[PDB]
């Protein structure tokens, strides 16, 4: 059922084999009760992030002399699908799995060293997903932390590649996700060193280089939008 | 839960042992401990021992309702619930449960998401009746090696496992005893075996991240002290067909694609070896189970 | 075979044991005396928090009923006043039941009790007395007692009985009965028959466990 | 099934299916509790029995709190079926009345555990509106028996699915509920419920007078 | 329930041996006979020994023949686990290079096999035939035999062609070939077509459970020799068990053709060549099939014979609990009472009949299984079904392998068109016995030059690698091959049965 690609370079969205999806973002969506915030659109993956804190926790066990405690809560509401989510997801392994992955990864990207006896809570609310969602969530975090003034080394940028045998298709939707093996990757800074590589499906080892190499280019392309967005915003609030 | 408090001197010492190119066990960085597979007196009981790390897996099946989204598949549920027989930092089912989730999730990503156990054929009646296969992985001793050992315990457990021969008429399933007729073994599509590379920094994060040098100490098959002390990890899982089944990388030391793929290539030799070891061990236990079954063959020549 | 026991097999835990009784196979660890949780701090007493986890599926309500049964027996076995304000977690993992878990608990329970004794011997925690426990059924076919029954014999039971007795002054004078859980129909003349037989069959089991611990301890401790 | 409780076969499903009142009070009839009350109400419509038990003042140390607090559990009857959320609403309602009636200042670091058992409700002929007089009668009695301070006895009527609770002899209102009553009932109901409150006031005082 | 001796077992010499009278205590009722020469008459490179036979002369001018059937009743008892297993399988299924055993391997092909130079238990049916071939008497007993040499059909054939071995086995075999041609004439006389011909034999159900071949070929006058002696031993048994109990007797039959299959078979022969066959009696069939000959195609008799046996109803095992004695008809074996006991190794029915026969003579008691209706009837149904599927499967197994060999030699061979459809023909290849559909579709250049007359049964298409139309008649020669052609629904080739 359906074409996923053709020799004529089209899809049923109509993207090209190294074309990105619609990247829209804007920052400060809660600038009255959240220390930094950002809204992230990639496709129809509609992600809002708030950062609340740095703040001291009022429980002593959450206080830590050596670095801040970091909490990343991934909340997925009941209207992210096309239908009403019948299930409880805020108490599921799939979501705790994403949590454990984002936290350990951003824990090293963010300097928590310069915020001792602190707790940071990153609060990530998904409004819709239409797949390519695992790389989209990383990107929303990255714009929230830079807005909140929380120091960092680099931008991690998430991007997905679906391999249609030898044909790597950069960025993904619901069809692409459900009809072949998808790779999800992140790079930190303009480095070739990968923070995150996540594979859920049979990807051949012999072709393992082809999907990552195009993805590390594809990642650089996402990162320059993030800078452009941010400096267009910072210039605004330094003119006034 | 209560955790092990090691010294600063321990932390220094184990790094220096890697830097000057030895190991505590007298191993090499690329050397995996010998896994011995002890098949039970029942189907799907496997005792899996790698040196001091002792893990068990027992497989059970039951008749179960498919789920709403895809009722044309059955169920694989992995309990990697852990109780204190390795420490006190694991207690009372879930109490933190970070490790529970990760081991459970990777084993699912290996066997159900990719395939390494047939799921289509688990439907006895589509949309009504299916097998549910439950892997309950219980560690009794641990000396690191956590994911690697658990995986081998899941696949040997499943391969030795067998399930009631069933006859359907309508929706009535006549369940047949395992002395009455011979129980049927599960379908296996692939052999995932994990190899967990534990990455240790000789520098600090800041010098690592915009450096490009590779001088990172790559070790597999960590000890208990090593598991705690690792700055980063790559868990990569392959099958004995040159395909990567699953990768979990998410926190710890970053790595170039070439170095990651290096890792994969090393693991690819090591998993044929474990797969081989597993094959010939299975055979020799099977020969003893087959000893009068060979006599009573109904597949014979004309 | 009948029974086999080993100690010391696990190395990371304060003490451990492997108890096998035919088909039934229980491996045990005692951990502690260790630092109490605040909810399991008791003033003059060592705390016991026992966990029984079945091989097939995941632990439920059943294992709490077993925990209570185990806890009853173990509270006068372990010298409570030996450690005040410390906890001991005894974690008993069943590697094969080889029977039906909801229906019969006769072999399962007897095995746990013995693996707990051994593990505690390896652990070094004070033990006033020797405890073992034996499984006793009655089958409907002859309408009579069969001692130390197999899996098949359990199926054809009308009733089933475990006894545990506390062994002093040469490990051969019955001090007390720490358990006698008699489930199914019985009338009194059977029950005193189950004590009588019970006595002698326990004392053999005590001999065998006694023997095992000496042989396994003796190359370790040398002079 | 579950790890905390036995729930039997899980693919199994339920069975499909095919002053006008007298309140007589009782207290101090069961023990392991600081005070208890029993309210049985009989009416043409329906007969009902409500048990209450109040546990504590309890100390809740390891923190200093400005003043005490009240915590309300409603427990689903054994012959009445309700949504968990409605029980929460009514718990929330009753808490806000009791907040106003119980004086809380004689007791630092306090939590009080109130249990409302809505055991039996039976029709011979919403629903949750009707039993609010009876809950308020029960719980007050219990706070009185235990020796918990109170501004006035709390008590209410139900006129036309509308519940109004008063203290001080009908003078002050401590809560109002209207759910599926008719528009503009206000005068009829307040007049009618005042009668009811004054009538059950004295009943509670006379229960407390046998002890 | 498989006996522990069974790889080293020999049977006793004495029935007063210690061990022997504790193993079987029913042994006093099992006659010692092992001192009379027996020999076995089996397939070349036999898959197992199912039988042994002898014939000896009495000086009083009788010839005595004994059918020595393998005894499975000392090793297996009814209601055992082995029995239950044996019942479940119901038949032994011969395939092309797989044999699928009904009993375990060592039980079936060693123990119960009547090996040469080894003493072995048998059930003896021993019966005297006068020279003109009429049964003088017949005995049923249990026994102990030995066979001394196991012959292949060929060796048995050559021992008939020697005249200078004048031992009992040679003289035996010559008299057996003499008696046999009379006995066969009786069956034909009463009213039957030939079934002993190899060609007929392969397209019909087996009498002994004989394997269906790789390539069908003439088989020997020794193959024909042992068919009749078994037939009459089966008939002797049939009558006995009916006496033993008349409402739960294990039986077998086949029945006359339906009207419509026969009517349509004749219609094709009628229009084609104005040749015709009869449905009066099985005698009138034999007379009419005899009279339908042409030297235009010389396989003509052979072919109508085959067609008649397909339209005739398949063998059904049954019981006398719901049928009466006039209903036990056979329409080619010309009997009104029948069973099959030939080989209780291969066939479950033969073991049912065996136990009933052992109980008939009081060796055992009659078992409850064989002396009430409904326990008998359920099993009869199952085992009946299992035999049809087996026989069909043995023919299917031949068919796809001859598809391999036809393709590997790349041969073209003489077949006959048996059915003619509006977009196909069915070709019978009777040098191997296989039948296959040739799809016209894959063998035409255009589907719209297919000219079919249904009243005459004759097709015409224009072939691929011809430019002219080719007629294909029903019942005429065609040169058929198995050859790769391109798939219409794939992008690769597959080997199909096709004509030039």
């Amino acid at each position: 059922r359906l074409e996923i690609y053709s020799p004529e370079g089209l899809r049923l969205d109509g993207r090209r084999w190294n074309e990105l999806r619609r990247f829209e973002s804007s920052i400060n969506t809660h600038p009255h009760a959240a220390d930094g915030s950002s809204y992230m659109e990639q496709g129809n993956n509609k992600i809002i992030t708030l950062v609340k804190g740095p703040k001291e926790p009022r429980l002593k066990s959450q206080m830590d002399t050596s670095k801040a405690l970091l909490n990343v809560s991934v909340n997925i509401t009941k209207f992210s699908k096309f239908e009403r989510s019948k299930s409880s997801h805020k108490n599921e392994r799939r979501v705790l799995e994403i949590q454990t992955s984002l936290v350990r990864m951003f824990e090293k990207n963010v300097m928590l060293n310069i915020y001792p006896r602190t707790v940071i809570d990153i609060e990530i609310h998904v409004l819709e997903q239409d797949g390519g969602i695992m790389g989209s969530l990383i990107n929303g975090i990255t714009l929230a932390l830079i807005d909140a003034g929380i120091s960092m080394f680099d931008y991690i940028s998430g991007i997905s590649v679906g391999l249609y045998d030898t044909t790597p298709l950069l960025d993904t939707n619901s069809l692409e996700e459900n009809a072949m093996s998808t790779v999800t990757l992140g790079v930190v800074g303009k480095s070739e060193k990968l923070s995150l590589l996540l594979v859920e499906d049979k990807i051949p080892l012999d072709r393992l280089e082809n999907v990552l190499a195009i993805g590390i280019a594809g990642a650089h392309r996402v990162r320059d939008l993030m800078d452009e967005e941010l400096r267009k915003h910072a210039q605004k609030r330094v003119s006034n | 839960a209560k955790d092990i408090e090691i010294s600063a001197s321990e932390s220094k010492f184990i790094l220096e042992a890697l830097r000057q190119n030895y190991r505590l066990d007298g191993r090499s960085f690329d050397q995996f401990r010998d896994v011995e597979i002890t098949f039970g007196k029942e189907f799907g009981d496997v005792s899996v021992k790698m040196g001091n790390t002792k893990v068990h897996c027992r497989i059970s099946c039951q008749i179960a309702q498919p789920y709403e989204d895809r009722p044309f598949e059955g169920l694989f549920v992995i309990s990697t619930e852990i109780s204190p027989m390795a420490g006190s930092q694991f207690e009372n089912g879930n109490i933190t449960g970070e490790d529970e989730v990760l081991c459970s999730r990777i084993i699912e990503k290996s066997v159900r998401r990719s395939g390494a156990l047939d799921v289509e054929g688990l439907c006895i009646v589509a949309g009504s009746k299916c097998w549910a296969v439950r892997a309950d992985v219980h560690f009794l001793d641990c000396d690191g090696g956590f994911i690697d050992a658990s995986c081998i315990a899941v696949m040997a457990g499943l391969m030795h496992f067998k399930k009631p021969d069933i006859t359907v008429h309508g929706e009535q399933i006549i369940v047949h005893p395992v002395n009455e007729r011979e129980p049927v073994p599960l379908g296996i599509l692939h052999i995932p075996i994990c190899v967990t590379f534990s990455f240790f920094n000789p520098q600090d994060t800041e010098e690592n991240i915009k450096g490009e040098t590779n001088s990172e100490i790559s070790i597999i098959d960590a000890t208990l002290k090593e598991e705690l002390l690792r700055d980063g990890v790559l868990t990569v899982t392959l099958n004995k067909n040159r395909e990567v089944v699953q990768v979990s990388k998410a926190g710890g030391l970053p790595m170039d694609a070439l170095t990651l793929m290096k890792c994969c290539h090393e693991a690819y030799s090591i998993i044929e070896k474990i797969t081989d070891q597993i094959l010939q061990l299975l055979k020799e236990d099977s020969e003893k189970r087959n000893k009068y079954a060979a006599m009573l063959t109904s597949e014979n020549a004309r | 075979m009948s029974v086999q026991a080993e100690i010391g097999i696990l190395d990371h835990v304060d003490g451990s044991s492997e108890f096998v009784s035919q088909d039934t196979k229980v491996i045990c660890s005692v951990t502690g005396p260790i630092e109490p949780k605040a909810r399991q701090e008791l003033p003059t007493q060592l705390a016991l928090e026992i966990i029984v986890r079945p091989a097939k599926g995941v632990a439920t309500t059943r294992e709490k009923v077993l925990e209570d049964k185990l806890r009853a027996v173990l509270t006068p076995l372990i010298t409570r006043h030996c450690y005040p304000r410390q906890l001991c977690q005894i974690t008993c993992q069943i590697l094969e039941s080889g029977e039906d878990e909801a229906e019969f608990s006769l072999r399962e329970l007897s095995c746990c009790i013995n693996a707990a004794f051994l593990a505690l011997v390896d652990a070094g925690i004070a033990l006033n007395s020797m405890c073992a426990s034996i499984p006793i059924a009655i089958i409907k076919d002859t309408s009579d007692i069969i001692v130390d029954p197999t899996a098949e014999q359990l199926k054809i039971s009308l009733s089933v009985h475990t006894l545990a007795l506390e062994f002093v002054n040469g490990g051969k004078v019955v001090k007390n009965v720490l358990l006698l859980d008699s489930n199914g129909d019985f009338n009194e003349d059977q029950l005193f028959s189950l004590l009588e037989l019970g006595e002698q069959k326990c004392q053999e089991l005590v001999t065998n466990i006694r023997r095992i611990i000496q042989d396994n301890i003796s190359p370790r401790l040398v002079v | 099934q579950d790890r905390r409780r036995l729930l039997g076969p899980a693919a199994a499903k339920p069975m499909a299916f095919s002053s006008e009142q007298e309140l007589s009070l009782h207290t101090g009839f069961i023990e392991n509790c600081n005070g208890s009350a029993l309210v049985e109400a009989r009416s043409l419509g329906h007969q009902t029995s409500l048990i209450s038990a109040v546990y504590g003042p309890r100390s809740i140390r390891g923190s200093f709190t400005s003043q005490g607090t009240i915590s309300i559990q409603l427990k689903n009857g054994l012959l009445e079926k309700y949504n968990t959320n409605e029980l929460k609403e009514v718990s929330s309602f009753l808490m806000g009345i009791f907040n106003s009636v119980v004086n809380l200042s004689r007791y630092p670091k306090s939590g009080i555990d109130i249990f409302v058992y809505l055991t039996y409700d039976k029709d011979l002929t919403s629903q949750i509106s009707s039993l609010i007089p009876h809950c308020i009668t029960s719980i007050t009695l219990a706070l009185a028996d235990a020796g918990i301070e109170l501004v006035d006895m709390a008590g209410a009527g139900e006129a036309n699915g509308t519940v109004v609770s008063f203290i001080k002899n009908g003078e002050e209102i401590v809560g109002f509920w209207k759910d599926d009553g008719d528009d503009e009932d206000l005068l009829e109901c307040l007049d009618r419920c005042k009668e009811q409150y004054n009538r059950y006031r004295d009943l509670m005082i006379s229960c407390l007078m046998n002890q | 329930c498989l006996p522990a001796e069974g790889h080293d077992w020999k049977a006793p010499t004495k029935l007063d041996d210690p061990e022997a009278v504790s193993k079987d205590p029913l042994l006093t009722k099992r006659k010692d006979l092992r001192d009379k020469l027996i020999c076995s008459i089996d397939p070349p490179g036999c898959v197992d020994i199912n039988d042994a036979l002898h014939a000896k002369k009495l000086p009083n001018g009788n010839w005595e023949v004994g059918v020595h059937i393998a005894d499975v009743t000392h090793f297996v008892k009814p209601g055992t686990a082995l029995d239950a297993e044996g019942a479940a399988r119901g038949t032994s299924v011969y395939l092309v290079d797989k044999r699928i055993d009904m009993l375990p391997m060592l039980l079936g092909t060693d123990l119960c096999s009547l090996k040469p130079y080894v003493d072995r238990f048998a059930f003896s049916v021993i019966w005297e035939l006068d020279d003109s071939a009429n049964i003088v008497n017949v005995n049923f007993m249990k026994s102990v035999i030995r066979s001394r040499e196991a012959f292949s059909y060929e060796q048995a054939q050559l021992r008939i062609d020697d005249k200078t071995q004048n031992d009992e086995l040679t003289m035996g075999m010559r008299a057996l070939l003499k008696l046999s041609v009379k006995l066969k004439q009786k069956r034909l006389e009463a009213g039957a077509l030939n079934l002993a011909s190899p060609e007929v034999k392969v397209h019909m159900d087996s009498e002994t459970s004989d394997p269906n071949e790789v390539e069908i070929k003439k088989l020997l006058a020794t193959n024909s020799l042992v068919e009749e002696f078994m037939l009459l031993a089966n008939i002797s048994v049939a009558r006995k068990i009916y006496d033993a109990f008349p409402q739960t007797a294990m039986l077998r039959r086949h029945a006359a053709p339906p009207s419509t299959n026969f009517e349509i078979l004749n219609e094709m022969l009628n229009t084609r060549k104005n040749m015709s066959i009869s449905l009066e009696s099985s005698k009138a069939l034999a007379d009419s099939l005899d009279r339908c000959v042409d030297p235009e195609d010389p396989y003509f008799n052979t072919l109508v014979r085959i067609m008649s046996t397909r339209c005739m109803m398949a063998a059904q095992y049954f019981y006398s609990g719901a049928y009466s004695y006039p209903d036990f008809r056979h329409y080619g074996l010309a009997v009104d009472i029948y069973t099959h006991f030939t080989s209780p190794i291969r066939r479950y029915c033969d073991v049912v009949a065996h136990r009933q026969l052992a109980g008939a003579i009081g060796y055992e008691p009659l078992s409850l299984t064989h002396r009430d209706k409904n326990k008998m009837d359920m099993i009869c149904r199952n085992i009946n079904r299992k035999h049809r599927n087996a026989q069909f499967a043995g023919r299917a197994s031949i068919e796809y392998y001859v598809g391999q060999v036809m393709r590997n030699n790349e041969s073209t061979e003489t077949g006959y068109v048996i059915k003619v459809f509006n977009n196909g023909i069915v070709v019978l290849v009777p040098k191997f016995g296989v039948e296959g559909l040739i799809r016209l579709d894959n063998l035409t250049e255009d589907p719209n030059s297919a000219a079919f007359d249904e009243v005459e049964y004759k097709l015409t298409f224009v072939p691929t690698n011809s430019d002219k139309p080719r007629d294909v008649y029903v019942f005429d020669k065609v040169e058929v091959q198995v050859r790769s052609v391109m798939d219409p629904i794939t992008s690769k080739r597959k080997a199909e049965l096709l004509l030039k």
